[PDB]
RNA sequence: AGCGUGUGCCUACCCUACGCCGGCAGGCGCGGGUAACCCGUUGAACCCCAUUCGUGAUGGGGAUCGGGGAUUGCAAUUAUUCCCCAUGAACGAGGAAUUCCCAGUAAGUGCGGGUCAUAAGCUUGCGUUGAUUAAGUCCCUGCCCUUUGUACACACCGCCCGU
RNA sequence: AGGAGUGGAGCCUGCGGCUUAAUUUGACUCAACACGGGAAACCUCACCCGGCCCGGACACGGACAGGAUUGACAGAUUGAUA
């Protein structure tokens, strides 16, 4: 799907920071609630997560109206190589606090 | 402002129903039995009853640490 | 019920095909033997379109393609 | 013999503003004008005026087609050829002075009048 | 352009502005007490919500 | 609170209706005391299914 | 009188007291209510007491139409709904046939909820007034048992004979 | 044994027919027919007429910073400022 590169950067940064993603399955929602002040439509998030799922990077669940996505190890490696993050950075999920 | 007691109890019931449905779909493989929500002004605790807790917790507690994330993401109440 | 086809309309509405232009950067500047550079295309007065965003030299108007600003 | 709309002839109607015309109209037209016209109605009016300006001195103006069945016939439209969509075809209507205050959709019928045939077996 | 036309029709009231919160169906909707479910989903989840049949 | 619905997911058969009912009960207690003792007694009061609200008029 | 509803994640859309303007539908202000707290002592309708009419398709009945006004909506025409003048149809108790009902019941009369931006001739509930008849039967209809006959068992919508 | 009735009138609503570009469709004795919680101006919408969009993931091949592709002012065009 066609979208500006900064939207993809923001979505991937949020996904790697948190480790999980939630969406409402609303292609007409003007902007994702979590991605505020960055002007990312919900449709872009849905399609980006679908593209990630097709490659095995994220695991998907659907509940009552919502998409839930969890990050896989190969997805972690792909995001780390994509965002040029140092090997000392891990998502908040992988930290047993 | 605030909502009336009728709406409050109906909303609590709907939240519990949706939470149970999501937990069922997620943890059917782990012998998920039920969910019990104990509401305290400090924190809202959720007890997950299942046959085996090893799969629910995951390795080093990863999987459960994921669930308590998405729940917080879904219903929106603060971290 | 079964879907009927009924496939008959205007023969083919064609999609717009964008023109392929080779080295469109060159025609924006003119060069003298001394080595001077003169900018043939006007520069838009807008904020973002100030230095490298040139306008369009239409036969009766000037048009900036990045902000739809139009001048006579 | 001369046309008058509630005691006002066509020339004065053309001179009047919208506020003056509101008091001549009925309740529905007055409310519609008070709520205001949107962009599409103004575009239709502009096209009709453009078409009427270019007409030859002894010929009728070119037909302007539209889907706007809820457009109110203003006194400035008298003498214009309007094709009104009825869902399938554009029916041609010439605006007469006695149409002031009605809608355009009232003059392009949306169904075919029924001519009945012999009742079938399933009728008792 | 397309951006203006797409989804332009207002949906602030009517059947097109409301749907079930479980299956996204617009028919047989229950709005009392802010349930926002169709009747079938409500019958499926009534016990979980807390509605009991006493009569 | 009462909700009356049709049993059938479709529109076929006898017109039968389900009558679902929910009951809400409410109690009030008044106390002339400082805040600290009220919180002392209230801390134990936590029970599953009961919503307790403390206000100072 | 009684049962109930009332300001809503998305979601825009709540119930209304009081003052003024208008003849009415309505319009302006200014307050309360997230509710045994405000609407609300829910001044409901039938019913009751007086007035007019007087067996006349009549001041019974209110269908169909004309002209105006106002509200909801982005939009009212094929009339959304509401208000005012005017118009004033069949209908004088209903053939063969057929439905429901045994006490606070049948019927009469209003009021809430659902649908609902606009909204009840439907449904689901609630009160108020309040009876005639019956405390039986297998005649009709239908369904159960027992005995009995069967060449039926895809079970009488069966099986089967002869031109 | 009775009461209120329906079947008769006007009208409101569903079901057949007949018309239509379309008059979307399920259900037909009890056990279909103010039933699908179905009181549809738009949406609903599933039917008809006309016009945009991809919201065709992913893999392989081609083409590509000497540019793969994106959007758009004016005039024409269009029901339309698609
Ligand atoms: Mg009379
Ligand atoms: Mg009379
Ligand atoms: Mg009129
Ligand atoms: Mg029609
Ligand atoms: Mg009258
Ligand atoms: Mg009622
Ligand atoms: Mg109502
Ligand atoms: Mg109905
Ligand atoms: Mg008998
Ligand atoms: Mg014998
Ligand atoms: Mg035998
Ligand atoms: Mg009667
Ligand atoms: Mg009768
Ligand atoms: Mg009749
Ligand atoms: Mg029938
Ligand atoms: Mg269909
Ligand atoms: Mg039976
Ligand atoms: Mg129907
Ligand atoms: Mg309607
Ligand atoms: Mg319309
Ligand atoms: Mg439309
Ligand atoms: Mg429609
Ligand atoms: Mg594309
Ligand atoms: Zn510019
Ligand atoms: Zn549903």
């Amino acid at each position: 799907m066609l979208m500006p590169k900064k939207n993809r950067i923001a979505i991937y940064e949020l996904l790697f920071k948190e480790g999980v993603m939630v969406a409402k399955k609303d292609v007409h929602m003007p902007k994702h609630p979590e991605l505020a002040d960055k002007n990312v439509p919900n449709l872009h998030v849905m399609k980006a997560m679908q593209s990630l799922k097709s490659r095995g990077y994220v695991k998907e669940q659907f509940a009552w109206r919502h998409f839930y996505w969890y990050l896989t190890n190969e997805g972690i490696q792909y995001l780390r190589d994509y965002l040029h993050l140092p090997p000392e950075i891990v998502p908040a999920t992988l930290r047993r606090s | 402002v605030q909502i009336s007691k009728k709406r409050k109890f109906v909303a609590d019931g709907i939240f519990k129903a949706e939470l149970n449905e999501f937990l069922t779909r997620e943890l059917a493989e782990d012998g998920y039995s039920g969910v019990e929500v104990r509401v305290t002004p400090t924190r809202t605790e959720i007890i997950i009853l299942a046959t085996r807790t090893q799969n629910v917790l995951g390795e080093k507690g990863r999987r459960i640490r994921e669930l308590t994330a998405v729940v917080q993401k879904r219903f929106g109440f603060p971290e | 019920k079964k879907r009927k086809k009924k496939s008959c309309t205007t023969p083919k509405k064609n999609k717009h095909k964008r023109k392929k232009v080779k080295l469109a950067v060159l025609k924006y500047y003119k060069v003298d033997e001394n080595g001077k550079i003169s900018r043939l295309r006007r520069e838009c007065p807008s904020d973002e379109c100030g230095a490298g965003v040139f306008m369009a030299s239409h036969f009766d108007r000037h048009y900036c393609g990045k902000c739809c600003l139009t001048y006579c | 013999r001369k046309f008058t709309y509630r005691g006002v002839d066509l020339d004065q109607l053309l001179d009047m503003s919208y506020e003056q015309l509101m008091q001549l109209y009925s309740a529905r037209q007055r409310r519609r004008l008070n709520r205001g016209l949107r962009r599409k109605q103004h575009s239709l009016l502009k096209r009709l005026r453009k078409a009427k300006k270019e007409a030859p001195p002894m010929e009728k103006p070119e037909v302007v087609k539209t889907h706007l069945r809820d457009m109110i016939i203003l006194p400035e439209m008298v003498g214009s050829m309007v094709g009104v969509y009825n869902g399938k075809t554009f029916n041609q209507v010439e605006i007469k002075p006695e149409m002031i205050g009605h809608y355009l959709g009232e003059f392009s019928i949306t169904y075919k009048p029924v001519k009945h045939g012999r009742p079938g077996i399933g009728a008792t | 352009g397309h951006q203006q036309l797409y989804w332009s029709h207002p949906r602030k009231f009517g059947q097109g502005s409301r749907s079930c919160r479980v299956c996204s169906n617009r028919h047989g909707l229950i709005r009392k007490y802010g349930l926002n479910m169709c009747r079938q989903c409500f019958r499926q989840y009534a016990k979980d919500i807390g509605f009991i049949k006493l009569d | 609170l009462r909700i009356t619905t049709r049993k059938t997911p479709c529109g076929e058969g006898s017109k039968t209706w389900d009558r679902f009912q929910m009951r809400i009960h409410k109690r009030l207690i008044d106390l002339h005391s400082p805040s600290e003792i009220v919180k002392q007694i209230t801390s134990i009061s936590i029970e599953p299914g009961v919503e307790v609200e403390v206000t100072i008029a």
